């Protein structure tokens, strides 16, 4: 039981001003700086910073000088990230981690002239009743939603042995993806299957059952 | 302001035996060095500061060593849980500056796909459009390939692509390949193919489908 | 004039809220013991001199004790840092109050070059040294601490906090012994830097039946 909550999704209008923030909760925040390292997409890290929660000296990297301002709240046991005039290259994954020991959650910070709009989980069933297995693999697209990221478990969180899920990838100004999923074929039809969704840039959970088929296929 | 190689960059090991990538920077670094992992979907968990020390809960397998201008993370005895892309971090001075990482697949047996293919789900389709969804599923090599055929015809043309990282349990390449259409585009055609073609054999697996009887 | 008449109540409010302040056992210490010196030098010359304004006999002893319980600090931090061991000077508790009483009679048998130059020229080294020597080792210590775990910078802070009330001290008097009036604006200066630098903070902000951000 050792934490830094972070918002996970943060949509942001360029030019504007986002503030990250986590809460760390499993130890003594003023015992550890605590840096906040971006890492865009595809891959990469770049420091942005390190403050002392304790004392409060904050030593920006050179390149976020002006752009990042680093505070912490000893009460609250949270610290923060003032991130201004946001622009197209300042989307990324921020990071907020414990001098590098203890990791974050992280935060999908994304600045963009876009509105978002939330996805739309479709069920894919079985086509034409092809007993062809030992086992059956459904899925679930969820088309069309934004910004990134967007959770998606299985039996709400209870099935993971054989379920695959893809990265979302953009189509048109809208992120698209979609989850698969193995079991034994002596079981879907049987037992209830449902997918879950989530979306939090829209604060948006959603549940897909996945009802066999029109039975004439 | 302090350029840090890391060799390798790429880097296939199968289980069992010793992997090892080395980190090199620009100055001299007081054994001021770290290594971390950073998995496909989810956050870096540290394994080792100091150079060597390593942090509390890391599997005893991992062994971090160098020293002044260049080290090293290594690890005996490869386990498959061990896939992702390790890099090392340097806090001597400032600005922190990270290794580039160098990423670790593990080499398992050759596996075709299991491949399926799903028509639009009624509920899409009222909505205004259809999506056409092909798993092509656990196979190795990494590479692989499809390509959509309707109606005899055959093209690519708005497809959407994605394939995953290494699975953990079946250390295997999954894709998923989607061909986004409208109610009309899909209702002008009746047969939909899937094939896809993976070194593991010659002739292609192949799955369709028809939009009548269905 | 009658709108300065609010910088009294400041000479008399600030340097009782910190007199009482020490007189908490947290707040006991050697530092915090010359920093309640110059308390008495700021509020007895400003429910005895101010208001009148003996009353230039006054008017020495208290600012002559200042620059040279300055000149104290300076050197008793320092004898702490210098020291081999933990931070925290030698002069014990009687002996502190042994040299903080022999630091009022002398200040009282007493210029600019003997109760101003001297108490100056070196006070401005003997902490030069400090804060200086206090940065080599500030981090001559282990990267990891503090970031892995699993002296420090917050003294370091300490010596921030005394290394204004000395830094503000000699801009506030210096124009006067090369203007009068500025001078006894170090009397609302210090209780004032104590709160976002020191523990003071909590120590008398919340004394008050708990201030503002008492979980308000």
């Amino acid at each position: 039981e050792v934490q830094l909550q972070q918002s996970g999704a943060e949509l942001a209008r360029p030019g504007a001003s986002v503030k990250l923030s986590c809460k760390a909760s499993g130890y003594i925040f003023t015992d550890y700086y605590i840096n906040w390292v971006r890492q865009r997409t595809g891959q990469g890290f770049e420091w942005i910073g390190e403050i002392y929660p304790g004392s409060g000296n904050i030593d920006y990297n050179e390149r976020f000088k002006d752009k990042a301002t680093l505070t912490a709240d000893k009460s609250s046991s949270t610290a923060y990230m003032q991130l201004s005039s946001l622009t197209s290259e300042d989307s990324a994954v921020y990071f907020c981690v414990r001098g590098f020991g203890y990791w974050g959650q992280g935060t999908t910070l994304t600045v963009s002239s876009a509105k978002t709009t939330p996805p739309s989980v479709y069920p894919l069933a079985p086509g034409s009743a092809a007993q062809t297995n030992s086992a059956v693999t459904l899925g679930c697209l969820v088309k069309g939603y934004f910004p990134e990221p967007v959770t998606v478990t299985w039996n709400s969180g209870s099935l993971s042995s054989g379920v695959h899920t893809f990265p979302a990838v953009l189509q048109s100004d809208l992120y698209t993806l979609s989850s698969s999923v193995t079991v034994p074929s002596s079981t879907w039809p049987s037992e209830t299957v449902t997918c879950n969704v989530a979306h939090p840039a829209s604060s948006t959970k959603v549940d897909k059952k996945i009802v066999p088929r029109d039975c004439g296929c | 302001d302090i350029k840090m190689t890391q060799s390798p960059s790429s880097m296939y090991a199968s289980l069992g035996e010793r992997v090892t990538i080395t980190c090199k920077a620009s100055q001299d670094i007081n054994s001021y060095l770290s290594w971390f992992q950073q998995k496909p979907g989810k956050s870096p968990k540290t394994l080792i500061y100091r150079a060597n020390r390593l942090v509390d809960g890391v599997p005893s397998r991992f062994i971090g060593t160098g020293s002044g201008q260049d080290y090293s993370l290594t690890i005996s005895s490869l386990d498959y849980a061990d896939m992702g892309i390790y890099y090392c971090l340097q806090y001597d001075e400032f600005p922190y500056t990270f290794g580039g990482g160098t990423k670790l697949e593990i080499k398992r047996a050759d596996a075709a796909p299991t491949v399926s293919i799903f028509p639009p789900s009624s509920e899409q389709l009222t909505s205004g459009g259809a999506s056409v969804v092909c798993f092509l599923n656990n196979f190795y090599p990494k590479d692989i390939n499809v390509k959509w055929k309707i109606d005899g015809s055959e093209r690519q043309n708005g497809v959407l692509n994605s394939w995953t990282d290494q699975d953990s349990k079946d250390s295997t390449y999954s894709m998923s390949s989607t061909l986004t259409l409208t109610k009309d585009e899909y209702e002008r055609h009746n047969s939909y193919t899937c094939e896809a073609t993976h070194k593991t054999s010659t002739s292609p697996i192949v799955k369709s489908f028809n939009r009548n009887e269905c | 004039g009658i709108v300065m008449s609010l910088i009294v109540l400041a000479i008399v409010f600030g340097n009782v809220l910190v007199i009482t302040a020490i007189a908490f056992e947290r707040l006991q210490t050697v530092t915090n013991y010359f920093i309640t010196s110059l308390a008495c030098a700021d509020l007895v010359m400003g429910l005895a001199v101010v208001p009148f304004g003996f009353w230039t006999s006054i008017d020495v002893l208290c600012v002559t004790a200042s620059i040279e319980t300055l000149c104290v600090i300076a050197v008793d931090r320092y004898f702490a840092i210098t020291s081999p061991f933990k931070y925290q000077s030698l002069l014990t508790k009687n002996k502190a109050r042994v040299i903080i009483l022999m630091v009022w009679i002398v200040s009282g048998l007493t210029s600019s070059i003997v109760s101003f130059y001297v108490p100056l020229v070196i006070m401005v080294f003997v902490y030069s040294r400090v804060f200086q020597e206090a940065k080599r080792q500030l981090q001559k210590i282990d990267k990891s601490e503090g970031r892995f775990h699993v002296f420090c910078l917050k003294e370091h802070k300490a010596l921030k906090t005394l290394g204004i009330i000395m830094g503000t001290f000699t801009l506030c008097w210096l124009p006067f012994f090369i203007l009068n009036w500025i001078g006894y604006v170090n009397s609302g200066f210090n209780p004032l830097i104590y709160c976002r630098s020191p523990d003071f903070r909590i120590a008398f902000q919340e004394l008050l039946c708990l201030r503002r951000s008492s979980l308000k």
